[PDB]
């Protein structure tokens, strides 16, 4: 697995890998990532597959239920602390998560918090979690900027998990982009790994280890 | 079925009188005549032993009972009221005190424990105060010889020498002519059956009379030897020859 | 959670053209100790069905205790008590079933495997299986423990499937069921010779047959063995 | 079922009064007179004991001044009983604080969580309310010395000078002629004895018939002493002031 | 437990004890609110019938619920520590989960959810209180005043009063208070609040309390000789 | 110690086509090296035109089956005998598995059918209850044996057209219901010659507009 | 008078008059007819609306594939009995695998009816129910009133004007019970029992309600134009 | 006194018999099922000018596709509404659709009778809930403290309800616009309310498949409201 979020002028970028395994069997190349918790908020699946599923759905419940009663959105700081204080009840019990909750509200702006099965809830700029997290860390550390534009910035979500998939033995089969406004999330797309290694290689002159 | 009565059963009526704890005391006015001296060496406490019937065995009943080595007690009114009472206040003095400090308690807590007791019937759901008013004699080393009474309200009082009952009145002003700071344990016992002779009309000796005192340790009536800080108990229930005894010197 | 003390061996079943036959033997043993040597394990419910259990014989006990309630159960307040009103075969299994798989969900298992054979009300052939984890199974031929292992070859060979139990008579099913009890007397250590054996018919009904002994063995060919390679004498 | 004999302690009239409160402070107003006055330099409790007798242990009796800790101590004015169970809530109150924070409890906080217990008792439960009104006098190092009451209600106020129980409508107008914010002690001492002087239903105000207490910084040095009048001491005091 | 049904429905449709809680807000000392252009202040009446009394400790008619809302009463005094208490936890959890202060409208919902269900449940009687709830939002500068009731109904108001003679000072309220301008300024806003419970209080001594919030966690309580200022201007423009 | 758990073996496919979808399993029942039941049907029809299969622990398996088709009857009761759809099928078994997040059902369940458009559907759950939407999916026993030929074969893995060398991919063409079974019966075949605990018969549930059809092949029994 | 308070009280001549007055509630409700054959059972129901803009309230409810009930009073009992029915005919079917008798359903209805006369705080149901079903004994008709008492019949009405299709029941007893393997014409009976409560109104299409079920034939429920063909 | 669950010699239940009483005295709510939406209006009724009427809360979404209006007690109905949007969402998660109209309103229905010596007394609140689903199209249910619910095509609660129901009894057909609907609700509120109906002391609203449930602006009220006297002066 790998997984990552990053703010920025233009919003969030979330990327995420596709490949789910049982030891060395690879029982799935199409997992969906990203939980499509509302329209404005997104979230991360790592760790638990379920545990992630259950509880993230679980919390757009909650969130749905909070702007009837105030009619108001909900803020990203109150939706993330939901779901940290369930699982912080269930600590020892086995749940097994790492999450990025996503969201772009007025008065926060783009925010980005990563929640734990052990309690743990941060906020912050730049998260990367799963198997192949420190492969995507590099490639976002020596690129990222507070000014990059929309289309640079989906690009390089993309070419982060990428490099993940090639290294991380369980990351890979393909990569889901999304792109967080004020107004909602945007979906951009389904990314098989096999066709863009050999795309990227070729326009950026990158993999020279590799031949093709 | 459940206990549905989770409601007080004594309430303020306009007036603000609590009427069931009114008329407890009512049932306590009707109930045989006991009292209680307090002497300088010593505490008695004495009733009749009011029979029901000659074929009955009064010695069978007892109505002054021990409550601890050093505490003694004695009513006026409802008996099994009374009966179920000293089985608390026995028990109480064990698991409030005794297994914490590893000694008896002393006559003015334990009366206390009786007191909130009966406060407790008084305000409780579901429950009619007690019927009875109690005379409490008792001893204890850092506050020496002491008499209460506890009324069907929770209320207690100490008294130098006191009467609860059917000829109350007349007794407290027989008492008050008597009494004083200087009278020891015999003194208390003469006066003790003579004020319970103007109660009593039919047969007055040692098998109608109960008296109990609370005085000198009784080595004894410990029932082993060996520790000399246990010195015996300082209750003693006197018995039907003693009491005559007594008569005599009348 | 446990561990068995007296326990049962094999129970072995099959199904034939007109109804089922079920058999296991009379032992109870205390570990390596053939202690009970008295025990039935075969317990007819009604007329129409024989349910029988291996393993732990005190939750036989209670489960044999659990069925003689069920009969009076269903006779409360039941006019057709004895009639279509019954308690089937099937009922009978999915009650125990039920049992069995909720016992082992609070990690205190009935220690058993069971096999109930019987007859429905239609004429069908009833036969199926549940253990101590609630695993149910059906099959034209059945059996626990050992049985498993050497019974249900020798009786496979007689119904492979389920097109071979119209063409399988109750006398040549019997016969099979009668060897497989020898078979296992030669081979399992925890077998006694003494068995019952119980038949359910749509037509003759329910044959219940105690005191059974494995006979006709084979020993004499034990004679000429000797040593173990090379003793001669 | 039950219901056909159940009072109901708990309801309004139409007028908008707590039925059971009201006869509750019915039966306060027959009890015995008990005074408070504050001073700058500490505070005065005085109480009259019910017609008592001359066989009554009078050295070993309290019915109407307790100690709920060190610096707060209570005038008790209706049913003894019903008191002593709330005093004894309270004194477990004051060490919870004391365990908890390490430091002593401040006086309104002992006296919020007993009228929030008597609160509860008009509002649910079924169970008749407490028929005690209460005098807390009390001293801690945010407001100093405090005087408070609380009755059957819940409610409670604070006061310079205040009394309960029986003639405290005349018991008051005394007191409000004759009290003054510079006052000290030994004058408040003068004016609460003469207060229940003469607004005593006995004929005379003897000793035998009096609790007191105060509570002084006439206490060596930064801290504060409690007072427990003895006979002898009550005695005294009444000669001091010139009333026997 | 006590279970019995206290609040129940009458012939016509009456909830009598929900009705009679109602009556002793009529006996409570009488509780004004009014909303400036950028300030709302809360007037209390004090019944001159207690002297001897220690001003210091005695409680406080309005009590802050958080640092930027206030609560005020007409009715049980016991009764409305209860609320008060029940307000003060909710306003710090809410803080602890969603990470951001109560709406003065959430807080007025919570204490008059609480009112309700002590109308339909058993073993107890309604609150004999109402109440008048003050502040201003997080991050806004819009005054709210919002009321609420021994029924559990609630509503916001440009003005109100509750207690003993309140149906007087809302007469005054009514043709006094200019909705298309309201009082621009603090002493425009508690000019107008005094006036108001001048027409009931007696004396302008110390029967009246008076207490300004502003935005952003701004609230003080005026003292004696600030408010006897008010008085006395009020009453020199009167004698024309 | 008590082992609540168990191993019956089996295996399941699911394949989803365009207006249709198959869910096969084989009817072998085992434990270790002993056959339990050669033919023990494991793929159950649930009402509403849904199929549904528990793989793996046979005692969870049944109680699965058994607590959804219930599920599905209270559905009707209290929502006016409405259909419920394989969406909403799969999201209620996903709380059904949840529930038991704990102690849980020791088994990997496949639903198939029709979604609300017509198209055929198959979902995919693990034992705690996390699920997808898929178009193939084996499961069980011989799971790894299949899953990369239905790859190859289904989806076209690795294959590109004649003459390109690598450049087009072979073109994702649709498959008809007759074209599916050869694909399932051949699945099974291969996986019965190399995986013990797979043989003695093939039992498939076709889901189609008209309703639930069954068709059985025999498998080899050694 | 002075005994009709609570249900946990008997008056003078041994009367339970709480349960008498929610007796009194079914008579209110809207008539409801029942009979069966041999090979089939049947409900019709008059359906009742609250004007002309309203719809018409439902009577009849479906517990099991084999069986189900028709209403009469308040309508929300009859969803805590019906809902209680659907309970133990599953329990039956998961538990033993076997499909309820009516009869032994009769029984649990009985059951569960008197716990609410005989203790302190309750009150009992406020309804009246119809019970159909086929079982391995055949048809089967059931009536249940809110006192505890349950009755099989072979045909029977409850409601405002009951009475008079329970007399038309009476006299046609021989021919309807002979009507086997033909569910249109016993329907035709039961509409035509029904027909003898009505007063000023008539049996429309969307006022009519019918419910079957037999040998072949699950429990099914017909209203709207489905029933339009036995008007 | 008497048992809360108490059978009247008639065979009704005291408590439910009162508490319809008070819903008689409660303002006026009404509404009107068409084929093109439903529409729900009410009766604000300020007890007095300085209440700002805009917090007077009578009309509620439930869910996107269900709305809902209220008549009585008011307070009373804020425990049934939280429990009709924990039963929509509820509902959603375990079966990822929308809930039936009819599933929702007796989910609110069942909480009626939980009443006895559970809450202490009956709800003293009518409700009008409103919305749309695919199976049953657009919908209007009328919930009672008696736990019974009628659909209707048109119903009018509170205190003008007899005088407003003879008049949707005329004014209704099954092939209104949501237009003609928005007005009649308008023109039968201004006949039964004590004040002169206009934008503040009178709100509407209406459930669309395509839009969902939506409070409708002072703004948009108002040129209603001028659109209703213009028509009723043309003739
Ligand atoms: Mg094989």
């Amino acid at each position: 697995t790998t997984t990552l979020a990053f703010r920025f002028q233009g919003g969030i970028i979330v990327a995420v890998d596709s490949r789910a395994t049982a030891g060395n069997w690879v029982a799935s190349q199409t997992v969906k990532k990203v939980i499509e918790i509302n329209p404005f908020l997104l979230g991360t699946m790592a760790g638990g597959a379920a545990d992630c599923q259950f509880w993230e759905t679980w919390l757009g419940s909650q969130c749905r239920l909070h702007e009837l009663r105030e009619k108001e959105r909900i803020s990203v700081a109150a939706a993330s602390k939901i779901l940290s204080n369930l699982v912080y009840q269930y600590k020892g019990a086995g749940l097994s998560m790492g999450t990025m909750i996503c969201g772009y509200t007025r008065k926060e702006g783009p925010t980005i918090y990563y929640v734990d099965s052990d309690g743990t809830r941060l906020k912050g700029d730049i998260f990367c979690v799963g198997s192949g997290q420190t492969f995507a860390y590099g490639v976002l550390d020596s690129n990222y900027k507070w000014d990059l534009s929309v289309e640079d910035a989906l690009y390089l979500g993309k070419r982060s998990i990428l490099a993940a998939a090639h290294r991380d033995a369980y990351s890979g089969g393909s990569v889901n982009l999304y792109h967080v406004t004020e107004d909602g999330w945007i979906y951009h797309g389904n990314h098989d790994v096999g066709e863009l290694f050999w795309k990227v290689k070729e326009e950026e002159g990158s993999f020279n280890n590799v031949i093709g | 079925m459940t206990d549905r009565y989770s409601f007080s059963l004594t309430t303020f009526s306009p007036s603000g009188k609590l009427g069931q704890i009114d008329y407890a005391l009512t049932a306590v006015k009707q109930g045989v005549t006991s009292l209680g001296i307090k002497a300088t060496n010593g505490v008695v406490i004495a009733t009749e032993k009011k029979s029901s019937s000659p074929l009955a065995m009064s010695e069978t009943l007892s109505k002054v009972s021990l409550l601890t080595p050093d505490i003694g007690a004695v009513y006026s009114g409802m008996g099994p009221d009374y009966r179920v009472l000293v089985d608390k206040s026995r028990k109480v003095a064990h698991t409030s005190y005794k297994r914490i400090y590893g000694e008896y308690p002393p006559t003015k807590l334990l009366v206390s424990e009786v007191a909130k007791i009966m406060q407790e019937a008084t305000q409780s759901g579901g429950v009619r105060p007690f019927g009875v008013s109690l005379l409490i004699a008792g001893h204890d080393e850092f506050n020496g010889f002491s008499l209460y009474q506890v009324d069907p309200s929770g209320s207690y009082f100490p008294w130098k020498a006191t009467a609860i009952g059917k000829g109350s009145v007349a007794a407290k002003t027989f008492l008050e002519k008597r009494w004083n700071d200087e009278l020891e344990l015999e003194d208390a016992i003469h006066i003790a059956l003579l004020t319970l002779k103007e109660s009593v009309e039919g047969e007055f000796n040692g098998d109608t009379i109960e008296l109990a005192i609370i005085g000198d340790e009784n080595p004894d009536l410990l029932g082993y030897t060996g520790i000399p800080t246990d010195k015996g108990p300082r209750f003693r229930k006197l018995t039907s020859q003693e009491i005559n005894d007594r008569l005599e010197a009348l | 959670t446990q561990q068995p003390i007296v326990t049962g061996t094999s129970v072995i079943s099959m199904k034939y053209d007109n109804g089922v036959i079920i058999a296991a033997d009379n032992l109870g043993s205390y570990g390596s100790l053939l202690r009970f040597n008295g025990v039935e394990r075969l317990i007819p419910v009604g007329d129409n069905t024989v349910v029988g259990i291996s393993g732990d014989i005190s939750d036989m006990q209670h489960i044999e205790r659990l069925l003689k309630d069920l009969v009076t159960e269903n006779a409360y307040d039941n006019p057709l008590a004895d009639a279509e009103e019954a308690l089937e075969p099937s009922y009978i299994f999915e009650y125990l079933a039920t049992v069995m798989y909720q016992r082992r969900s609070k990690m205190n298992p009935l220690w058993n495997a069971i096999i109930v054979a019987g007859v429905q009300s239609n004429g069908d052939q009833f036969l199926r299986y549940v253990n101590l984890l609630g695993v149910t199974y059906s099959s034209p031929t059945l059996a626990t423990g050992f049985g498993a292992h050497m019974a249900n070859p020798l009786l496979r060979k007689v119904v492979d499937r389920e097109s071979d139990i119209p063409k399988t008579t109750v006398q040549v099913a019997e016969e099979a069921i009668v060897n497989a009890m020898r078979v296992l007397y030669y081979r399992d250590a925890r077998s006694s010779r003494n068995f019952s054996l119980a038949i359910i018919d749509k037509n003759t009904g329910l044959t219940f047959k105690k005191n059974l002994q494995v006979e006709n063995m084979k020993w004499d060919f034990a004679k000429d063995i000797k040593g173990y390679g090379t003793q001669k004498i | 079922g039950s219901r056909r004999y159940d009072s109901r302690t708990t309801i309004f009239s139409p007028e908008g009064r707590l039925y059971q409160v009201e006869y509750a402070l019915e039966s306060i107003s027959h009890a015995g007179t008990a005074i408070g006055i504050m001073a700058s330099d500490g505070i005065v409790l005085a109480a009259e004991r019910k017609v008592t007798s001359t066989l009554l242990e009078q050295d070993t009796s309290t019915e109407k001044l307790y100690k709920l800790n060190d610096k707060i101590a209570v005038a008790v004015a209706g049913l003894t009983a019903d008191a002593e169970i709330l005093i004894n809530t309270a004194r477990i109150h004051a060490q919870n604080y004391l365990k908890t924070y390490n430091e002593d409890i401040p006086v309104e906080i002992l006296v919020r969580r007993l009228s929030d217990i008597k609160q509860g008792y008009t509002q649910h439960g079924g169970l008749r309310p407490f028929g005690v009104s209460f005098i807390y006098a009390g001293y801690d190092d945010r407001y100093g010395y405090q005087l408070y009451t609380s009755n059957p209600s819940g409610n409670y106020t604070g006061w310079k000078a205040i009394s309960v129980g029986a003639n405290t409508s005349a018991a008051q107008t005394l007191l409000q002629m004759d009290y003054k914010d510079d006052m000290k002690v030994d004058d408040a001492i003068e004016l609460a004895l003469k207060t229940l002087s003469k607004t005593t239903d006995s004929s005379a105000l003897t000793y035998d018939r009096l609790e007191f207490a105060t509570i002084r910084k006439g206490a060596n040095d930064g801290e504060v002493y409690q007072k427990i009048f003895k006979p002898q001491e009550i005695k005294d005091i009444l000669v001091k002031t010139g009333i026997t | 437990g006590y279970d019995r049904a206290l609040s129940i429905f009458s012939p016509d449709g009456h909830i009598f004890q929900v009705e009679y809680a109602l009556e002793a807000v009529k006996r409570g000392t009488c509780a004004v609110g009014v909303k400036g252009k950028n300030c709302v202040v809360l007037g209390c009446e004090r019944r001159s019938t207690l002297k001897l009394q220690d001003t210091r400790i005695t409680p406080s008619k309005v009590s802050k619920i958080d640092s930027h809302v206030v609560l005020s009463f007409s009715g049980l005094n016991a009764d409305s520590r209860i609320l008060i208490e029940k307000a003060r936890v909710e306003a710090q959890s809410h803080r602890l989960t969603l990470e951001d202060p109560v709406t003065v409208e959430y807080l007025t919902r919570y204490v008059a959810g609480v009112q309700q269900r002590y109308t339909q449940s058993g073993g107890v009687r309604p609150f004999g209180v109402s109440t008048l709830i003050a502040g201003f939002d997080p991050r806004d500068d819009e005054p709210k005043l919002y009321q609420t009731e021994p029924s559990g109904i609630y509503s916001s108001w440009s003005a109100q009063t509750i207690g003993r003679n309140s149906k007087t000072v809302r007469e005054f309220l009514e043709k006094n208070y200019d909705r298309k301008e309201p009082p621009a300024t603090v002493e425009e806003c508690v000019k107008l609040t005094v006036r108001s419970l001048l027409e009931v209080v007696q004396t302008g001594a110390k029967n009246i309390e008076i207490t300004v919030v502003k935005p952003d966690s701004d609230i003080v309580a005026l003292s004696s000789e600030e408010i006897n200022q008010y008085v006395t201007q009020i009453e020199q423009e009167k004698q024309e | 110690q008590f082992n609540p758990y168990g191993d019956n073996g089996g295996t399941i496919l699911g394949i989803a086509g365009e207006d249709f979808a198959v869910l096969a399993g084989d009817t072998r029942n085992i434990t270790d090296y002993s056959i339990n039941s050669r033919y023990e049907p494991k793929v159950f029809d649930c009402g509403d035109n849904i199929v549904m299969s528990a793989n793996g622990f046979a005692a969870d398996g049944d109680a699965l089956v058994k607590r959804f088709k219930n599920s599905v009857k209270w559905y009707h009761f209290d929502h006016n005998d409405k259909k419920l759809s394989i969406n909403s099928a799969a999201r209620n078994i996903q709380h059904l598995l949840y529930g038991k997040r704990f102690f849980p059902y020791y088994v990997h369940t496949i639903i198939a059918g029709l979604d609300e458009d017509g198209k055929g559907a198959v979902y995919s759950f693990d034992p705690v209850g996390s699920y997808e939407r898929e178009q193939c999916r084996a499961g069980g026993a011989a799971a790894s044996l299949i899953m990369p030929f239905l790859d190859n074969q289904v989806n076209f893995k690795n294959q590109y057209e004649p003459g390109t060398n690598g450049k087009v991919k072979k073109p994702l063409k649709y498959l008809s219901v007759e074209e599916v079974i050869k694909l399932v019966r051949d699945s099974f075949t291969s996986a019965t010659e190399r995986h013990i605990q797979v043989g003695d018969g093939l039992e498939i549930l076709i889901v189609t507009k008209d309703g639930v059809r069954k068709e059985f092949y025999e498998l080899k029994r050694d | 008078n002075n005994y009709d308070g609570d249900t946990v009280t008997f008056s003078p001549t041994g009367r339970l008059f709480q349960v008498e007055y929610a007796l009194e509630a079914i008579k209110q409700g809207s008539v409801t007819v029942g009979l069966r054959s041999n090979t089939h059972a049947v409900l019709v129901a008059l359906k009742r609306n609250a004007d002309e803009l309203s719809s018409y309230q439902k009577k009849i409810i479906k517990c099991d594939e084999h069986m189900g009930l028709s209403l009469a009073g308040l309508a929300p009992d009859a969803r805590v009995l019906s809902n209680y029915l659907r309970q133990q005919c599953n329990y039956s079917s998961l538990v033993f695998n076997r499909k309820l008798a009516v009869e032994r359903a009769g029984h649990l209805l009985c059951d569960k009816a008197q716990k609410n006369t005989q203790s302190y705080g309750g009150r009992p149901y406020g309804v009246g129910l119809l019970i159909i079903g086929y079982d391995k004994s055949g048809a089967h008709l059931l009536e249940f009133q809110p006192s505890g008492n349950v009755t099989e019949l072979y045909g029977t009405a409850i409601g405002a004007r009951s009475q008079g299709a329970k007399t038309y029941l009476e006299r046609t007893l021989d021919t309807f019970i002979k009507i086997d393997g033909n569910p249109d014409e016993l329907i035709k009976a039961g509409v035509e029992a029904i027909s003898q409560s009505l007063r000023d109104e008539s049996l429309t299409v969307d006022n009519l309600s019918i419910a079957i079920v037999g040998k072949d034939t699950p429990f099914t429920i017909y209203d709207g134009e489905a029933v339009a063909k036995y008007i | 006194d008497r048992g809360v669950s108490t059978f009247s010699p008639e065979g009704r239940l005291f408590q439910v018999e009162y508490s319809l009483e008070a819903i008689k005295l409660g303002s006026t709510a009404i509404g009107i099922a068409t084929k093109e939406g439903v529409v729900l209006g009410v009766e604000k009724r300020a007890t007095s000018p300085l209440l700002e009427s805009d917090s007077i809360e009578k009309i509620v979404e439930i869910d996107r596709h269900i709305g809902c209006a209220m008549s009585g007690l008011t307070a009373d109905a804020r425990s049934m509404i939280e429990h009709a949007r924990t039963a929509a969402v509820t509902h959603n998660l375990y079966y990822d659709e929308d809930i039936n109209v009819e599933s929702l309103t007796q989910s609110v229905c069942d909480l009626a009778l939980r009443f006895g010596e559970l809450m202490s007394r009956p709800f003293g609140v009518a409700l009008l809930i409103a919305g749309h689903d695919a199976d049953d199209g657009y919908q209007l249910f009328h919930a009672e403290p008696s736990g019974t619910f009628y659909r209707y095509n048109a119903k009018a609660i509170g205190s003008g309800s007899e005088g407003a129901q003879a008049e949707l009894l005329n004014e209704w057909h099954s092939s209104l616009t949501l237009k003609e609907a928005e007005l009649l609700v308008l023109k039968i509120l201004k006949q039964v309310m004590e004040e002169k109906l206009d934008e503040n002391n009178a709100q509407l609203s209406c459930i669309t498949k395509q839009d969902g449930f939506k409070i409708y602006d002072n703004e948009k009220t108002a040129e209603l409201i001028k659109e209703l006297k213009e028509k009723e002066a043309a003739e």
